[PDB]
């Protein structure tokens, strides 16, 4: 993922990008969505706006990190792509990592609205006019937000250990799955059990 | 390039009902949002109401409540704008246009084509073509204007041509005006040099499509 | 219900000049305002949305500005395909009301209205209705008044005026008014006349004809 040279944003907040293969983690969530160019910077702790306040809120003590690469060749078609919506009205802000898909018509005023648009009563959602002929910052941006965690349960998912070639009949410093020391490695005429 | 094919002209009667359809050319609907706009003849635009096809929500402007009913058919991708209790002043050109699934912001980017709806109380009537002779051939000695008046026909349109389309220079066709009785009337004149007078013959041919009539009136001077 | 108001009403100019259209509102609209262009006998099309964003495919000569309660659409290089009626719509809240309009015309040298009059024909006299037509041809500008004086008496309440669109060759207008009246009323008068008053006319030209003998 890191040395892909095909991404735009790979900022990692809680942990170092190069220490990912070292730390061992319990469970890994992975969120995904598509947003505008000028709103990728809003996917960060302590940010505000119409897409971070009540569309996708990241906790301040965030530990995973955010990946976002421009794709103006799959989600943008002539005449626009009206399959990508976003909420811009809500009663109140979002606590971190919350999902809201209800489509109750938002009421800005004190007037009862009764499920139909009217004066000071807006529809909650809004679409993206994803035109292929748009400047950068209005083009779609696919986003993935990895989010690591440390649970009291034992760690299950983490990176590959880099093995090396074995050497026989010399004095070296061995290490196999945790056991470590020094000595001479040689074949032995013994029998073990598969466990 | 979404296209919004619309219905055809529908002449009606006062107190009746009308159903204008705005079909999306390309298949079915999406998160469009469709709003209905009408334009009175020779006036500004007016906004009536909007519909959310896929999310099922629609109502009209406060003035039009209780009279307009907008429905959508996602199976075929066609929106309906049934309008009951038609009034004499409800005649206009009715448009449909997608405006983005929202309530504020983008605007009406793709429009339909217009569904002229005439609401009156008069049956189809043929045109009564009369000629306007080149009277008073003393204006400037070299210029003269003559035409043939079309009166008491219904409904639009009528296409006036001169010499079976062989003449277009200096030819005018005024817009039809609705009279007190309820029938339309328009003129059509051509400016002709005085030299051509008395030697060349001109005939205006009208073509009222609803009453499939073809008339040929040959204009003449003032009976000598 | 926000009420918009455009100004001026006609805003006549010449090709290659700069236009300035205002759409002052009644209340505060933050930045939501769309400008539509409607050529005669066609469907309006979007030009400017969000009061500063040019729609796709629109030539760059269209620029919009303003915010709050006073916007402005400005055209830099006028071209023959830029003469139409321009509407502004406030997309703030219910309902999305439109504006008046601004028929951007074309300017030219003033012209003299040719005047002709046609008496009702004998064939048209078979029934009980006779109509007299006074015609104004190839004048400029739009403003022109026609007055009917039957037997030197002012006639009102029975005339209908019709104006064509601006010509695509010489940019001159054309007007026609009909004096519809019953045969008996025609039979009860002698001399008919149509009076024209124009800015480009030094004196009010009057054309007339006496009944029957012609």
């Amino acid at each position: 993922l890191y040395n892909s040279a095909s991404f735009s944003t790979f900022k990692c907040y809680g942990v170092s990008p190069t220490k990912l293969n070292d730390l061992c983690f319990t469970n890994v969530y992975a969120d995904s969505f598509v947003i505008r160019g000028d709103e990728v910077r809003q996917i960060a702790p302590g940010q505000t706006g119409k897409i971070a306040d009540y569309n996708y809120k990241l906790p301040d003590d965030f530990t995973g990190c955010v990946i976002a690469w421009n794709s103006n060749n799959l989600d943008s078609k002539v005449g626009g792509n009206y399959n990508y919506l976003y909420r811009l009205f809500r009663k109140s802000n979002l606590k971190p990592f919350e999902r809201d898909i209800s489509t109750e018509i938002y009421q800005a005023g004190s007037t009862p609205c009764n499920g139909v648009e009217g004066f000071n009563c807006y529809f909650p959602l809004q679409s993206y006019g994803f035109q292929p002929t748009n400047g950068v910052g209005y083009q779609p941006y696919r986003v993935v937000v990895l989010s690591f965690e440390l649970l009291h349960a034992p760690a299950t998912v983490c990176g590959p250990k880099k093995s090396t070639n074995l050497v026989k009949n010399k004095c070296v410093n061995f290490n196999f799955n945790g056991l470590t020391g020094t000595g001479v490695l040689t074949e032995s005429n013994k029998k073990f059990l598969p466990f | 390039e979404v296209q919004l094919v619309q219905s055809g002209a529908e002449v009606k009667k006062p107190g009746s009902s009308v159903k204008v359809s705005c079909k999306a050319s390309g298949g079915t609907f999406s998160n469009y949002g469709i709003s209905w706009v009408r334009q009175a003849p020779g006036q500004g635009l007016e906004w009536m109401g909007r519909i959310l096809p896929t999310f099922g929500t629609a109502n009209s402007a406060q003035k039009f409540q209780g009279r307009v009913t907008i429905t959508a058919d996602e199976s075929t991708g066609t929106a309906y704008m049934e309008l009951r209790s038609l009034r004499s002043e409800d005649t206009a050109v009715y448009y449909c246009a997608k405006e983005g699934l929202a309530f504020l912001g983008y605007g009406m980017d793709v429009w339909g084509q217009g569904t002229t709806v005439t609401v009156s109380s008069a049956s189809t009537k043929g045109p009564s073509v009369f000629p306007l002779a080149p009277s008073s051939k003393s204006t400037s000695g070299g210029t003269a204007a003559l035409g043939c008046l079309v009166k008491d026909y219904f409904p639009e349109p009528v296409t006036v041509s001169w010499n079976s389309g062989a003449l277009t220079s200096g030819v005018h066709t005024f817009p039809a005006v609705l009279q007190s009785s309820g029938l339309y009337s328009l003129s059509s004149v051509v400016t002709v040099p005085s030299s051509s007078l008395g030697t060349q013959t001109y005939i205006c041919n009208v073509n009222h499509k609803p009453s499939n009539t073809k008339v040929d009136k040959k204009v003449e001077p003032k009976s000598c | 219900e926000i009420v918009l108001t455009q100004s001026p009403g006609t805003l006549s100019l010449s090709p290659g000049e700069r236009a300035t259209l205002s759409c002052r509102a009644s209340q505060s609209v933050s930045s939501y305002l769309a400008w539509y262009q409607q050529k005669p006998g066609q469907a309006p099309r979007l030009l400017i949305y969000d009061a500063s964003n040019r729609a796709t495919g629109i030539p760059a000569r269209f620029i919009g500005s303003g915010s709050g309660t006073d916007f402005t659409l400005t055209i830099s290089s006028l071209e023959p395909e830029d003469f139409a009626v321009y509407f502004c719509q406030q997309r703030s809240n219910w309902p999305l009301t439109f504006g008046g309009g601004t028929k951007v015309e074309i300017k030219r040298t003033v012209a003299a209205p040719s005047v002709f009059i046609f008496p009702p024909s004998d064939e048209q006299l078979k029934s009980g209705t006779a109509s007299v037509v006074c015609l104004l041809n190839n004048f400029y500008p739009r403003e022109a008044k026609v007055q009917w004086k039957v037997d030197n008496a002012l006639q009102s309440g029975n005339s209908q005026e019709s104006v064509t669109e601006q010509d695509s060759k010489d940019s001159t207008y054309s007007l026609s008014s009909t004096l519809t009246l019953s045969k008996a009323d025609y039979e009860k008068h002698k001399v008919y006349a149509c009076e024209v008053t124009h800015q480009g006319l030094s004196s009010p030209v009057t054309k007339s004809f006496n009944r029957g003998e012609c």
